[PDB]
């Protein structure tokens, strides 16, 4: 369907941006990881190594693990290997790979029975491909986890490659996540200097989200927009539970498609002319449809005459008042981001954090409830009354160096507000001054462009998603709610209040006479607890003679 | 007797949507407090339908991992009896699929629990197919450590779909395996 389409596009959109930006904040890393391994080859029986800490995320990073055999087979510099660790735990299988993929590395870019390989053919690579380069390869022997290497696996390579070295003045990077006390445990104190280290940072999940969703999400680009409950429980899954952009991403997914099967009414959901384009397209359903929702609804509430059966009978007056509400919202939505970022370098500058930190924050907080009326806010009114004085006029003067640098780059408006601002701010860089500008902050911008979610345009219904529980059905994966819940509150209903209720070990003489006591009748108590097994509510259990206990709290 | 019928009725109208579900990747799940048999067997008489579904009964002790990917490569799939080594039986039947593409095979297991699919290597498997796309994966769950044994790797190798499913009918062929002692 035609949000499936705009799925495809943004999607791959958005992964596409997610991959590239995964290159650049490689490529500092990543220049750094060709200029440090180009600083140590600028500048005996020693292996040097290169320790990269990269933050409990799997997946994401084997792109640029294919990325390091890619981009260091590119240099002309080394032919680069990658051993894992769990394919290795003997001593054989890392020189077999080690020697199979310096063979190897010389295959996959000119476009046996794989048992037939030992511990020789690499000291053959880099003698008899080239003995006399002159200038030695690196192969940086990608353990991809040395966390899991089995020690005296670990040991007996680090000894052997060690010993055997400067014939093969390896490198090996290392994919981890932890600081570099762990490494000096699993690796022993003579291997933390034969490895040489100069240790290395690679970027976590944590950051990855706050970028991504400043970036992503928060995009005037896509119309998408999220409701504060599936942003609040996405980011908790994220947040509480799970780090994986992964996870948020097919969730995010899972959001975009979830929403754009809500209703039709999303298919002007667009840009002004995509949009109106369906406008056009529209017809009679969707206009009892339009006609039907609240902040429609509300939107015909504050109405008049007339014209409002033009909006609920004759659907031209509508659908002109269509280009009315929705021209409208995409005109709103700009003058929020463009003054979103605007608060952040503010009071992202501010101490006490007490409305937020991450620009993700602001988003929630601000959008969560009203922030006048929160009284965190005025605390951090109180804070930018007190600071004053130079700190603000500098961080000031970066927010118009850097946000006259959206208006100038980041973002096209030209809203005529966002250029007053901007005027006023020249003129104070040549107290009232940055309380008006605040208060400017506070009216022009927090009471005016700020705004709430609900206290928005008509139609901040599916271009704002509603309808998190679902989703926390289908996603956070709570069956013991749904199921503790669901026993308490009905002959097994009853059965899980005896199984609450006896005492904690239950005598089937005195448990199936107790039942008895307190309760055909039988034989569903024993489905109940043989389901309970099943289930696991209970266990079928020897710590007495014919009983049935609780591994679950 | 009267309201189960509705519910089983209820989740029909998600099943379309989980059609498209599983055309996207992910597969869907199913916790309920009673059986799906008449709702999984109707996801076979009214969605799945069709061919190429295939059916291991986990509460089933008589299939085995080796002889649910026979099971599935045997009849079914007709190609072979799966090979010894089963990552070797997947890279044959794979090495077809990835030859041979838009072939959807949709596969139903009740009670996952298991075994045999208790071990790290069946759900390795497993992990793997329902990783596979051409088929997909709708499993119906009891035991309460179930979420247990999915760990990191496979709860991403296999993106599940959790849904409310709360189910009240028996229970009557999953009960007919278990023997207590009463008896």
């Amino acid at each position: 369907k035609l949000r499936f389409e705009t799925y495809q596009l943004i999607w791959q959109q958005m992964k596409s941006e997610n991959e590239r930006l995964q290159e650049e904040l490689n490529k500092n890393l990543f220049d750094n990881l060709i200029e440090f391994l180009q600083k140590s080859h600028s500048g005996l029986r020693e292996i040097p190594t290169a320790a990269l800490v990269l933050g409990v995320n799997v997946t994401d990073h084997d792109l640029t693990f294919g990325s390091l055999t890619e981009a260091l087979q590119n240099n002309v510099t080394p032919y680069v290997v990658s051993l894992q660790a769990k394919d290795c735990p003997d001593m054989k299988h890392f020189l077999q790979k080690l020697i199979s993929q310096l063979m190897d590395c010389c295959v996959d870019i000119k476009s046996y029975m794989t048992v037939t390989q030992k511990t020789d053919p690499k000291m053959l690579s880099k003698k008899r491909t080239t003995s006399s380069q002159w200038q030695s390869p690196p192969v940086v022997v990608i353990l991809k986890d040395m966390e899991s290497f089995a020690t005296k696996v670990l040991q007996d390579f680090i000894i052997i490659s060690s010993q055997h070295l400067h014939e093969f003045p390896l490198i090996l990077i290392f994919g981890i996540a932890t600081s570099p006390i762990i490494i000096h445990r699993l690796l022993p104190h003579a291997v933390s200097s034969l490895l040489c280290i100069e240790l290395f940072q690679s970027l976590s999940c944590k950051e990855h989200l706050t970028t991504v969703l400043d970036k992503l999400l928060l995009t005037t680009q896509f119309p998408f927009k999220i409701n504060e409950k599936v942003l609040q429980v996405l980011t908790n899954i994220f947040l509480y539970h799970d780090f994986s952009v992964q996870n948020f991403i097919k969730g995010l997914q899972l959001s975009l498609l979830e929403h754009f099967y809500s209703q039709p009414l999303s298919v002007l959901c667009c840009n002004l002319p995509e949009a109106k384009r369906r406008i056009n397209f529209l017809s009679n359903n969707q206009c009892e449809n339009i006609r039907r929702l609240p902040s429609f609804r509300r939107y015909v509430e504050k109405q008049a005459s007339e014209k409002q059966v033009a909006l609920l009978t004759n659907e031209r007056y509508l659908k002109e008042e269509t280009q009315l509400l929705l021209e409208n919202l995409h005109v709103y939505h700009m003058n929020y981001f463009l003054v979103l970022r605007c608060l952040h370098k503010f009071t992202s500058s501010l101490p006490k954090y007490p409305l937020g930190r991450q620009i993700r924050e602001l988003y929630c907080t601000c959008l969560e409830k009203n922030i006048w009326d929160s009284e965190e806010y005025a605390s951090v009114l109180q804070l930018l009354r007190m600071l004053a004085k130079d700190e603000l006029m500098t961080i000031l003067e970066k927010c118009f160096k850097v946000f006259k640098s959206y208006c100038e780059n980041h973002l096209g408006s030209t809203a005529k507000r966002i250029e007053e601002f901007l005027a006023q701010f020249q003129s104070l860089d040549a107290k009232f001054e940055v309380l008006r500008e605040n208060v400017v902050n506070f009216i022009d911008c927090l009471v005016r462009e700020y705004l709430l979610p609900p206290e928005t345009q008509p139609l901040h219904e599916v271009v704002y998603f509603s309808a998190a529980h679902a989703l926390r059905e289908h996603l956070n994966a709570a069956p013991r709610i749904a199921l503790h819940t669901a026993l308490n509150n009905p002959d097994i209903c009853i059965a899980y209040k005896l199984h609450l209720e006896c005492s904690r070990l239950i005598n089937l003489v005195d448990w199936s006479e107790a039942f008895a006591t307190v309760v055909i009748i039988h034989a569903r108590f024993i489905r109940a607890v043989s389901e309970l097994e099943l289930l696991g509510f209970i266990k079928p259990t020897k710590q007495k003679t014919d009983h049935v206990a609780r591994l679950t709290w | 007797s009267a309201e189960l019928k509705q519910l089983n009725q209820q989740y029909e109208k998600l099943f379309h949507k989980w059609m498209l579900q599983l055309h996207l990747g992910f597969n869907i799940v199913l916790y309920g407090l009673g059986s799906k048999r008449d709702l999984l067997e109707r996801f076979r008489t009214t969605m799945l339908q069709d061919s190429i579904h295939v059916v291991i009964n986990g509460f089933f002790p008589g299939i085995s991992v080796k002889s649910v990917l026979n099971s599935i490569t045997e009849e079914v799939l007709d190609h072979m009896g799966t090979f010894r080594s089963i990552l070797d039986q997947l890279d044959w039947i794979v090495n077809k699929f990835k030859e041979d593409s838009s072939l959807e095979l949709f596969l139903l297991i009740h009670n996952l629990d298991s075994q045999m699919l208790r071990g790290e290597k069946s759900q390795q498997i497993i992990g793997q197919l329902s990783s596979l796309h051409n088929i997909y994966l709708i499993a119906s769950i009891d035991h309460l450590n179930a979420p247990l044994m999915w760990d990191h790797a496979k709860q991403s190798l296999f993106n599940w779909l959790w849904y409310e499913t709360t189910t009240y009918s028996p229970y009557t062929e999953e009960t007919s395996y278990e023997n207590s002692l009463l008896v």
